[PDB]
């Protein structure tokens, strides 16, 4: 039986409500003295709260009779009505309403049963318990009615009840919300148009947030077609919304699309509105008065959505009518003309100021006004970018408008001048160059003077648009897509899948899993290029030789033996792509002559050298002095291999009767070049750069030049822990395990350079390290900073880390000399 | 017309009841309330075709950790919890969550979602950890959590100021579905 402590008591009769023992309980409950009202612990929460929040319903009659109140509340205010009232227990409620139980008692916050019922919307008991409820309008602590979280949910069934019933339509918060607001707050369809139906009203909230703010900050464009179908005019509405910054621009779009599908009138409506709305800022744009910050950037705003708009057809549940809604546009590109008229006409008067300054030279206020031109020129550069946006939607992908290429052209000199002043132009927004390669050699050379650090960044934010990133996503991609191939044989395994398998499926993913295994990470795919990479210049596959120094790879000239070298060839240029793609570093070190066939730049005299060098100093010598007069009787041909077998071939067509003297002496070296190095490997190059072009197309790639290219490629070759720290001898670190550190600071000057790499090597997985230092450190989820975890000590406990985070366990050694064996023996096995 | 089940699973004072009254309700507790059971619900589309929601929750006592797998049966999303601000709670994952959870039902994809971002916010409460020698428990290992628990996704969010709450139940319909 039950004891008579009150509070064991409970702690019996707690286990057995649920079970619902209706006899069991009803000896202890009438042959105990212990008080059912009684309430137990800090939440002081009744024994009749639980039995009715549970399903027990017998519980609930024997202590009701017993002398239980369910009027009774808790600290938090809550009655067994509302407990009950939650999880729908339809005979909980007729006993407890048997019983006197009254359901208008309210909570600490004013929620009563109708507002916990209303959210669950059970309207079979909403339908009795308004006839016995006084009202059904009750207003919470915030104001807030029971239709206003109805609505919220979304429940269709329990707003027509609440409606017959007669529950207010157009009660205002105490912010002024709508039940139509809150409706759209959380995109519901059925209850919002049911409202309409209804007539519901449209009015703004106190605090001036119309209902619209928060349908557009949401974009639930189901909720707007219904609103705009009886409320048309607050379409232009959404228009004049693009030009405040305080919306993000993703929304708008996926909004924008859902209206576009419906029918082609709205397709056409939603052209003409950014037209015009675009022409309006346009001209605001050219003043000078004007903010320049937000007008350009209301401008390419409200330019992007109308160029992906655009880009996107209708269906049928392509005619004139979409070269249309560019006469607008043609309105602003005939002012972007006559402007561009009107700076040549200033070039004019830059040019007779020029005439002041040269005549002065020769013989041998403007600053403000300069500025602002310059100023004018960067807003300027805004509008001539969005109409290239303009004319590449124009038509599909790949081309250039030949109306874009003529006056460009014809402006070429204003292009030009801008980017002398403001060389920061091509930074911030003349970027268009990379896509026409007519374009990119006017402004190539001017492009390649600006410093090296603006033209990285500008690459980056380019190539990595196009990235199919699933980084922050981390949605596991499809298996049919993701490889699954046996590490044994890398070279093999990794080349039969990419061959066999549909070329559009590897393309579209990134994973790298084993088959048979679940194994997923960074750095275990980042020591997958490793394995792969050393295996493509070991020299038992052969298809890359030792140079002369010993420290680069290049292609090998018994390459050929190999029948499917050419594909094999094509898979690696392939791989080595794809790292550069992502900026994952392969730690391959290739020769200069390679790097340079990557980037198409032919090679020249020094590059002899890397085959024989002593032939080189022959080609060096022969430049540097006069040979007509030392009858060498050398001709324009040299011996070379030809499929193996050495023979005597011309240089050139006819160049056997050539002969080489100080006039033609500059190219003969040149031809000898390529007669090496480049045709004796020529097919193989050509498979490496049809597989390295096919995700680093030539023309972004051949903004850098062979030495940017592997800083970028394999990464930088001197590295301290100096910079991860941005300190040299401080008494404490990071005021953790100090006496520690300042040992680990000591070891890893101690031990060689080359051993500290290995150890970056074991927590990254790549013996190479990213350029900038430790500040560009790519971990898991790419950029991440290097961090040290200490952990608890143990006998013979060897430093861990998950190589996927660039992270290490570091235990609390307690001397030094355990620090440094301990890391020395993980090296030994780590390798 | 499809209806889905979907059950909160975390240790106590986390913010599972916080979580749920505050998305429907608006309406923040001002008291500290343990629960025993609760059950909440919601909508959506599909199609065209309303598909409904189906929310419960469970408490943490050792009784209840048996009651708990009973309310599994036929689950098809999940969604772990833990305090942002409470190491405890989070290591308890390894312990206790993530070997429940998947012991009872592994197949269903599993979610985990940060509570008590107003705490991790408020600059006060740092300041008390801090005299404590304690530090919130961070985004980007959070994400390691959820791999090494199988876990889809991880989300962090509010249920005072609702920064970020609408995500977390967008991602979870999203999960399932797809
Ligand atoms: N300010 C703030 N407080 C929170 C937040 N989440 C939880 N809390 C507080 O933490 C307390 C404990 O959470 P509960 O509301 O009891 O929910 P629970 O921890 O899941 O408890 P059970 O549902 O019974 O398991 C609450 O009373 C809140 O006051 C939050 O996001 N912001």
């Amino acid at each position: 039986e039950l004891p008579e402590d009150n509070e064991t008591a409970v702690y019996t009769l707690m286990p057995m409500v649920m079970a619902d023992q209706h006899r069991s309980v009803s000896e202890l409950l009438s042959n105990s003295k212990f008080d059912v009202n009684y309430a137990f612990g800090r939440v002081k929460r009744s024994l009749l709260h639980i039995a009715a929040n549970c399903g027990s319903v017998e519980c609930l009659v024997l202590l009701l009779k017993k002398g239980a109140n369910p009027n009774y509340q808790d600290i938090s205010g809550c009655t067994p009505l509302h407990l009950a009232a939650r999880n729908g227990q339809k005979k909980c409620m007729s006993k407890l309403l048997e019983y006197s139980a009254d359901v208008n008692i309210c909570n600490n916050e004013g929620l009563t049963a109708i507002h916990w019922l209303a959210v669950n919307g059970r309207t079979e008991l909403l339908h009795d318990l308004v006839q016995h409820v006084s009202d059904v309008d009750v207003e919470d602590a915030m104001g807030q009615t029971a239709l206003h979280v109805a609505c919220q949910n979304g429940h269709k069934t329990t707003v027509q009840c609440l409606l017959d019933s007669g529950a207010d339509i157009n009660r205002p918060n105490v912010s002024g919300a709508t039940p139509l607001y809150f409706a759209c707050s959380h995109g519901q369809r059925d209850t919002a148009q049911i409202l309409l139906l209804r007539g519901a009203k449209y009015l703004p909230d106190k605090n001036g947030v119309t209902p619209l703010d928060l349908c557009v900050q949401g974009g639930y464009g189901e909720t707007c077609e219904v609103l705009i179908q009886y409320h048309p005019r607050l379409f232009q509405t959404i228009i004049q919304m693009t030009q405040n910054e305080d919306l993000r621009e993703n929304m708008l779009r996926q909004v924008l699309e859902h209206l576009s599908q419906q029918s082609e009138s709205q397709y056409l409506k939603i052209l003409t509105s950014l037209a015009e709305v675009a022409t309006t800022n346009g001209h605001k744009l050219l003043s000078l008065s004007s903010n320049y910050d937000a007008q350009m950037k209301s401008l390419l705003r409200i330019v992007r959505m109308f160029c992906h708009v655009f880009r996107i057809g209708p269906s049928s549940p392509n005619k004139t009518p979409r070269s249309q809604v560019f006469k607008p546009l043609e309105l602003l590109w005939h002012s972007l003309d006559e402007w561009l008229v009107l700076i040549a006409t200033e070039l004019m008067k830059n040019k007779r100021d020029s005439t002041e300054i040269t005549s002065i030279l020769l013989k041998q206020a403007s600053a403000d006004c300069q500025d602002v031109i310059s100023m004018t020129a960067n807003r300027l550069s805004a509008v001539i970018q969005a109409f290239y946006m303009c004319c590449s939607c124009q038509m599909p992908p790949g081309m250039t408008s030949p109306r874009f290429i003529e006056f460009v052209c014809k402006h070429d000199e204003v292009l030009k001048c801008f980017v002398n002043r403001n060389p920061k132009i091509i930074f911030d927004h003349f970027h268009f160059l990379l896509e026409c390669p007519e374009l990119m050699s006017r402004f190539m050379h001017i492009i390649k003077a600006q410093p090296f650090k603006d033209r990285c960044e500008w690459f980056y934010e380019h190539l990595h648009s196009g990235q199919p990133d699933s980084d922050m996503v981390h949605r596991p991609v499809n298996e049919n897509d993701i490889l699954l191939v046996h590490r044994d044989s890398i070279f093999r395994s990794s080349c039969e899948v990419v061959s066999k398998a549909n070329c559009a499926k590897l393309k579209q993913g990134i994973a790298v899993r084993f088959h048979g295994e679940e194994g997923m990470g960074q750095g275990v795919v980042r020591e997958w290029f490793d394995i792969l990479s050393n295996e493509i210049v070991n020299p038992d596959y052969a298809l890359f030789t030792q140079s002369a120094d010993g420290t680069t790879f290049q292609p090998n000239s018994n390459s050929y033996v190999n029948p499917d070298h050419l594909n094999y060839f094509r898979f690696a240029g392939q791989i080595l792509g794809l790292a550069l793609n992502h900026r994952q570093l392969v730690n391959i070190y290739f020769t200069r002559s390679f790097y340079k066939h990557i980037l198409g730049i032919p090679v020249n005299y020094q590059d002899v050298a890397s085959i024989d060098p002593e032939y080189a100093k022959n080609l060096q010598w022969i430049l540097d002095n006069d040979i007509s007069d030392l009858g060498l009787e050398l001709t324009f041909s040299v011996e070379t291999d030809v499929f193996g077998a050495m023979e005597e071939v011309p240089l050139k067509p006819g160049g056997g009767s050539i002969l080489v003297t100080q006039n033609n002496k500059a190219e003969y070296v040149q031809l000898v070049t390529e007669l090496r190095m480049t045709r004796a490997i020529q097919p193989q190059i050509n498979a490496f750069l049809q597989g390295f072009h096919m995700f680093i197309p030539p023309s972004l790639i051949q903004l850098f030049d062979e030495y940017e290219l592997e800083l970028l490629l394999s990464g930088m070759p001197e590295i301290d822990v100096s910079d991860w720290i941005k300190n040299t001898e401080y008494t404490s670190g990071y005021e953790r395990e100090d006496p520690v550190i300042q040992w680990f600071w000591e070891v890893v000057e101690d031990i060689t350079q080359e051993e500290r790499v290995l150890l970056l090597q074991f927590v990254t997985g790549s013996s190479r390290v990213p350029h900038g230092g430790f500040a560009n450190i790519m971990g898991g989820s790419g950029l991440q900073n290097f961090t040290i975890a200490a952990v608890p000590y143990t006998p013979n406990l060897l430093p861990t880390s998950s190589t996927c985070i660039n992270m290490l366990k570091l235990p609390e050694y307690p001397s030094k000399e355990i620090l440094k064996d301990r890391l020395l023996v993980a090296l030994h096995c780590g390798s | 017309m499809q209806a889905i089940k979907c059950v909160v699973v975390g240790d106590g004072a986390v913010g599972k009841t916080c979580l749920l009254i505050s998305y429907t309700t608006n309406a923040f507790p001002g008291e500290y309330i343990p629960t025993v059971f609760d059950n909440y619900s919601a909508n959506v589309m599909v199609d065209g075709k309303p598909v409904n929601l189906g929310l419960w929750d469970t408490a943490g006592l050792e009784d209840y950790d048996r009651l708990r797998p009973l309310s599994y049966p036929q689950t098809d999303v999940f969604l772990i919890c833990f305090s942002l601000v409470s190491p405890a709670s989070f290591e308890n994952v390894r312990a206790k969550w993530y070997p429940e959870v998947r012991h009872h039902c592994p197949n269903t994809p599993i979610i985990l979602v940060g509570t008590k971002l107003d705490l991790r916010d408020d600059k006060d409460t740092i300041e008390k950890l801090k005299e404590k020698k304690l530090t919130p428990i961070t985004y980007p290992q959070g994400l390691a959590m959820a791999k090494e628990i199988g876990a889809v996704k991880y989300l962090e969010c509010s249920a005072l100021t609702q920064r970020g709450l609408k995500t977390v139940f967008d991602e979870a319909i999203r999960a399932v579905l797809c």
